RNA sequence: GGUUAAGCGACUAAGCGUACACGGUGGAUGCCCUGGCAGUCAGAGGCGAUGAAGGACGUGCUAAUCUGCGAUAAGCGUCGG
RNA sequence: CCCGGCGAGGGGAGUGAAAAAGAACCUGAAACCGUGUACGUACAAGCAGUGGGAGCACGCUUAGGCGUGUGACUGCGUACC
RNA sequence: AGGACCGAACCGACUAAUGUCGAAAAAUUAGCGGAUGACUUGUGGCUGGGGGUGAAAGGCCAAUCAAACCGGGAGAUAGCU
RNA sequence: CGAAGGUGUGCUGUGAGGCAUGCUGGAGGUAUCAGAAGUGCGAAUGCUGACAUAAGUAACGAUAAAGCGGGUGAAAAGCCCGCUCGCCGGAAGACCAAGGGUUCCUGUCCAACGUUAAUCGGGGCAGGGUGAGUCGACCCCUAAGGCGAGGCCGAAAGGCGU
RNA sequence: GACGACGUUGAUAGGCCGGGUGUGUAAGCGCAGCGAUGCGUUGAGCUAACCGGUACUAAUGAACCGUGAGGCUUAACCU
C-alpha cells in the first residue's frame, strides 16, 4: 500500500502510455435525409435512416 | 459464473427490480415512448411482449393475468380494448429500439422503446 | 458520544461573567490583563 | 495570419483536458468540430465552447476562411489552486485542493 | 535485363531521454515608504465622585466597518488666529 | 464590436511610454507542468557519470576543419552526511 | 410484600462480527444483564492540585492524571544525542 | 542612446570569484584603499511558503427504491407538477424547553460552498416577516447555595458568618 | 481488453407458434351442502435460461486506417 523509493515522472509517463481517448470518427450520413448523425444513432432533429421517427 | 443463464441484474434486488419493470411497462404503453437507458430498453422487451401476446385472444380471465402482473386496469382498460385488432397480424415482435444517444446526465447509453405501429 | 462542551448560558454566566470576575481581586487581575493586552471582547456578552 | 483564443480557470485538472486536446493536434476545424461534438467527457463541453471561440476570431477579426483553417498548436496548462479542508477519519484532516486548469486555443494557416 | 537462393541491411516510435526556443504555476531577489526598535534633548510624571482608564449602543444623504462625537451625537456657543 | 449561457473567459479596438504593465496588476528565479524543433530509443539490464567514439542534425569560417547539440557502442566505476 | 420473577422504554457494556489512513480519536448489525431499586434523568449549586473525590481501578477531575491546564521563574539543566 | 536583479554567452584567475556582453528589466549602483559584522548552507524526523509523488488509484458517509411524461431552461438521473412504485408510523410525525441567532419567506444569481452536475439549496445580492391586561420570563415568596452592614478571626490579601 | 458467431446473399439475439419440462385439477359458470368446502367442466391452467422452425423488430449505402510490384552485393540458372 505504500511507496517506499518514488517513481520518477518517466515511469509516470509510461504508465499513461494506454490512457488515450478513443476516436470517434465514425460519423455517418443519412440515407434520405443527407444530415450527419452518429452511426446507429439518432440526430437531434429525430431522423434515422430518412425517417422522422421520434417527431422531437 | 453466467454460463448460459439469463435476465441481467440491472443492480438492484429481484423484488425491487420486478415493482420497476411494471412502472415502465405501465408507463411505456400509456405514452407510447420512453427514454431509457440501453439494457433496460434492451431488457423491458423482454418482459412487455408477452402482454400484448396474451391480450390477442381475449378471455375473462386474462384480464385478471394481465392484472396479476400489472394491478393496473387503466393500462388493461388500454390493453384489450385497442390493441386487439391492433396486433392481430405481428406474430411475434412489436418493439423498434432506437439507440437515441448519450444521457448528458451520468453518461448512459440512451435509447428509445416504442410500440411499431405509430401515426401519432 | 456524550462530548464535553453540553453548553448554557446559565453556567456560563455565574462562573465566567463580569461580575462573577469582577468580584474578587483575584479575578480583577484578569479585567485588568484582557484590558491592557487590548482585547475586545472582554469575558462573555451575549 | 494568426488567432488564439484562451478559457483561463478551467475548473478541471490538466490530464482532463490534455486527453481530448490531443486529438485535435494537428487537425483541420471541421473534423475537429466532429470529433469534439461526440466525445462523451466533461472536457469536451469545455474547449469545444471555446473552439468555436477561435474560429469566431478569425471570420471576425483575422482569416474569415474557416473551410480550409487550421489548428497548429493547443496545450492546456495550469493554474491556481483553491487548497479547501477534507476531513479525513480520527481527528486529523486533509488538504485538499480543487483543482483549476487553463486552455489555449491557437488557429491559424500553416 | 529477368529468376530461385544466400549474406547483410535504414526509414516505423504508443511513449520515454537530453539541449534550445515558448510560456504555465509560483511570489524568491533588487528597489520603495506615512511601520517599528534603540536613544540624544528638554517637558510632563497622572487620569478619578463639579464620575476615569477600558467597553456597549447609538449619530450622517447612507448599507456596512474604521475616525470623531454623544437624544445639542463627523457636531453648539465663545473670544482669536 | 464578434463568440459565449444578456456567465466566466478571450480575441480586436481605444488610452497609455509599455497591457510578453489589466485589477490574481512593478520586478517574476527554482521545484513542478506542458508545446515545438533536433538527436538517441522497443535483445538491453545495474549510483546513471567520466575516457574513448561512428553517424545524423546545425552556427560558421573559409572551403582545412574547429564550435555547439545528441551521443549507438566501449573501458573503468557500489550516492551524500 | 419483594434491593422477587418475564420483558419493552430508560440504562449498562458480555460475546462475535465489522471498522480500526474508521460513517465514529470507541462506533454500527446479531444477539446479552437488569428494568419500583443501593436505580434512572433533567435543571441549579458545593468541594480543588500534594489538594478534591472515589461500592478502591492509582480510577476521575473538559479525549491528556503515580499529581491536570495557562502564565511565570526560565533561554532551567543535560558529562547526552 | 538603459542601474540592480533575472536569463544565456565569450573571455579570465591555482580556487573562493572576476570582467565584457545579447535579451528581459525600468531607477538606482559604486572604483582604489581601509573600518565594523544579522558575512557565505544540503542535511539538524529544523521552521515557513509553495509544488511533486502514491494516482487519475481510494472513496463519495448506513444495502428506505426507483421508474415515466410534461414544463422552465443554453445544457436535466438530482429542481417544480402530475402519475405509480418503496420506506418511517411511542418515528425517519407534529409541538416546547435548552442551545443556535435570520438558519423562515418572495425576487434573482451559480465564481466559490453542497464529497458530483445543478435552473435547485439551511450558499451569496436585495427586500420582508416575529403584532399578547390572560402564553414564558421580568415581577411578589423561599430551598441547595453565594455574597455579606455591625462583628469575630487572620502576616497582607483574605477566610467564616448574623 | 482479447478469441468466436452473424450484419437483410441474414436464425446472431429478443419476440412468436409448437413441443419438451416443472407445479398440480386455474379462473369463470352449474350442481351438492343452512355454512367452511366438495364434485363436474379439467392431468385442466400457468409455464425463467431448454429444443425445432418463422425474419415480426433490432443487427444500414457508406465513412475510416491500410496503397500504387517491394534496397545493396555475390553465386547458381534464364539468353
Amino acid at each position: 500500500a505504500v511507496q517506499q523509493n518514488k517513481p520518477t515522472r518517466s515511469k509516470r509517463g509510461m504508465r499513461r502510455s494506454h490512457d488515450a481517448l478513443t476516436a470517434v470518427t465514425s460519423l455517418s450520413v443519412d440515407k434520405t435525409s443527407g444530415e450527419k448523425h452518429l452511426r446507429h444513432h439518432i440526430t437531434a432533429d429525430g431522423y434515422y435512416r430518412g425517417r422522422k421517427v421520434i417527431a422531437k | 459464473m453466467r454460463h448460459r443463464k439469463s435476465g441481467r441484474q440491472l443492480n438492484r434486488n429481484s423484488s425491487h427490480r420486478q415493482a420497476m419493470f411494471r412502472n415502465m411497462a405501465g408507463s411505456l404503453v400509456r405514452h407510447e415512448i420512453i427514454k431509457t437507458t440501453l439494457p433496460k430498453a434492451k431488457e423491458l422487451r423482454r418482459v412487455v411482449e408477452p402482454l400484448i401476446t396474451l391480450a390477442k385472444t381475449d378471455s375473462v380471465a386474462n384480464r385478471r393475468l394481465a392484472f396479476a402482473r400489472t394491478r393496473d386496469n387503466e393500462i388493461v382498460a388500454k390493453l384489450f380494448n385497442e390493441l386487439g385488432p391492433r396486433f392481430a397480424s405481428r406474430a411475434g415482435g412489436y418493439t423498434r429500439i432506437l439507440k437515441c444517444g448519450f444521457r448528458a446526465g451520468d453518461n448512459a447509453p440512451m435509447a428509445y422503446i416504442e410500440l411499431v405501429d405509430r401515426s401519432e | 458520544m456524550k462530548r464535553t462542551f453540553q453548553p448554557s448560558v446559565l453556567k456560563r454566566n455565574r462562573s465566567h461573567g463580569f461580575r462573577a470576575r469582577m468580584a474578587t481581586k483575584n479575578g480583577r487581575q484578569v479585567l485588568a490583563r484582557r484590558r491592557a493586552k487590548g482585547r475586545a471582547r472582554l469575558t462573555v456578552s451575549k | 495570419m494568426e488567432t488564439i483564443a484562451k478559457h483561463r480557470h478551467a475548473r478541471s485538472s490538466a490530464q482532463k483536458v490534455r486527453l481530448v486536446a490531443d486529438l485535435i493536434r494537428g487537425k483541420k476545424v471541421s473534423q475537429a468540430l466532429d470529433i469534439l461534438t461526440y466525445t462523451n467527457k466533461k472536457a469536451a463541453v469545455l474547449v469545444k465552447k471555446v473552439l468555436e471561440s477561435a474560429i469566431a476570431n478569425a471570420e471576425h477579426n483575422d482569416g474569415a476562411d474557416i473551410d480550409d483553417l487550421k489548428v497548429t498548436k493547443i496545450f492546456v496548462d495550469e493554474g491556481p489552486s483553491m487548497k479547501r479542508i477534507m476531513p479525513r477519519a480520527k481527528g486529523r484532516a486533509d488538504r485538499i485542493l480543487k483543482r483549476t486548469s487553463h486552455i489555449t486555443v491557437v488557429v491559424s494557416d500553416r
